[PDB]
């Protein structure tokens, strides 16, 4: 289950 | 990072970005917090990656340790598994000292306070993965409140395809789904979620059906594994 | 680390590359030496993967960075990539500290004091990467003379396909190439060192074999950018 | 032009 990446601008 | 002008740390954190210096960018963005003014779409967004690739790396040694340890069950796996379970919680506490501190009491808009109420859901999520007994039981609570909030001023506040609300979502199923045992909860709000961003999508530019629909697709994806 | 058991300091290292914390790695590592015992093979190995990880990083950083800066020509991107290039001298000096504080001076058998040699190479390598003017003439000398001792004990003490020669060899001719604006030297080194090798697979098991051919690959793959 | 990748035990 995925939540967002949120890792790259 | 008193001592550094506001638009110096921004900048900085831009680069350290660029770098792949994510403990770099998370002070420098720590420190433009401390500044005391209030943060931009842009900024806000440069927090929340710094800090997400942070913890993230985080959490995958915590995840690998714990592993080992249970594969397991002398002290050093326990000890280090708790050392960077310790370092996990410090880094958790420190975002949310910032938005206690006072980024949500100053968030009037819609659009920046479902961001931070977001950013506090997630992180108590992330003390939730590692916490354990009753302390898990308040955490949790903490987590599920501002999701709520959250999700409360979405549905009033933004349309059902705006990419924080979408992500929003994304997210407060995850949290059904892995830490509240509600795995039926978390399809319903991804397929009412999903839903109810496919009929709006109709009014949106090229530009905007891209940024929604790859967040549409991550629900979809979340439901693919779930049933 | 003065207070951990040694053993427990290996132990570590070897969770803490499985978690992939390298920072925590050379830490333990660090830790580790400074209980003043010889190392073994397996732990000099963890001790040179720990630094080659943190410093690789900060290498990567430091290019990013740098490349930045020379487009470019405030001071932020100058001030950060110097930054971080003081935070790589640090490592490195500390790698280096290690070794000549006393891996170097107490290794006897041609198999650890070739490996410390090429590890004082290799670090007074990254310092060159970033030094300007003419102190980047001594630490030049510095690399080259740690790489040509560990050269002429290997050659001496060591079968040509043995893969610490070889990695050795390549290295040094990386540092010709890169460095010592030698691409000749490079070239030369790189293929005879490769020929030597190939000559004396037949004596090798299998499992040796494709330890040694993996690193004359390597060799090749240079020759094939640098012909 | 490659060194010793290094970085696995
Ligand atoms: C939880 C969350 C954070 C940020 C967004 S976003 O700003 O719309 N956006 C999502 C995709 C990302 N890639 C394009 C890099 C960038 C940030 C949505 C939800
Ligand atoms: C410079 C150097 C260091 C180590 C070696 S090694 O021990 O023979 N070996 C090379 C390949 C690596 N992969 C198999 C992971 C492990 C270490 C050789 C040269
Ligand atoms: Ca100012
Ligand atoms: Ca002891």
């Amino acid at each position: 289950a995925g939540s967002i990446p949120g890792r790259r601008s | 990072m008193g001592s550094m002008e506001r638009a110096s740390l921004i900048q900085k954190a831009k680069l350290a970005e660029q770098a792949e210096r994510y403990e770099d960018m998370a002070a420098f963005m720590k420190g433009a917090v401390e500044k005391g003014e209030e943060l931009s779409c842009e900024e806000r967004n440069l927090l929340s990656v710094a800090y997400k690739n942070v913890v993230g790396g985080q959490r995958a040694a915590w995840r690998v340790l714990s592993s080992i340890e249970q594969k397991s069950n002398g002290p050093e796996v326990r000890e280090y598994r708790e050392k960077v379970e310790t370092e996990l919680q410090g880094v958790c506490d420190t975002v949310l000292g910032l938005l206690d501190s006072h980024l949500i009491k100053e968030a009037g808009d819609a659009e920046s306070r479902v961001f931070y109420l977001k950013m506090k859901g997630d992180y108590y999520r992330y003390l939730a993965e590692v916490a354990t007994g009753d302390d898990k039981k308040r955490i949790i609570d903490s987590a599920r409140s501002a999701y709520q909030e959250a999700m409360d001023i979405s549905k009033k506040e933004m349309p059902p395809t705006n990419p924080i609300r979408l992500g929003l979502a994304l997210n407060f199923s995850v949290f059904h789904y892995e830490i509240a045992n509600s795995p039926e909860e978390a399809i319903s709000l991804a397929k009412t979620t999903f839903d109810e961003a496919m009929a709006d999508l109709h009014t949106l530019s090229e530009d905007s059906y891209k940024d929604s629909t790859l967040i549409m697709q991550l629900l979809r994806d979340n439901l693919t594994l779930w049933t």
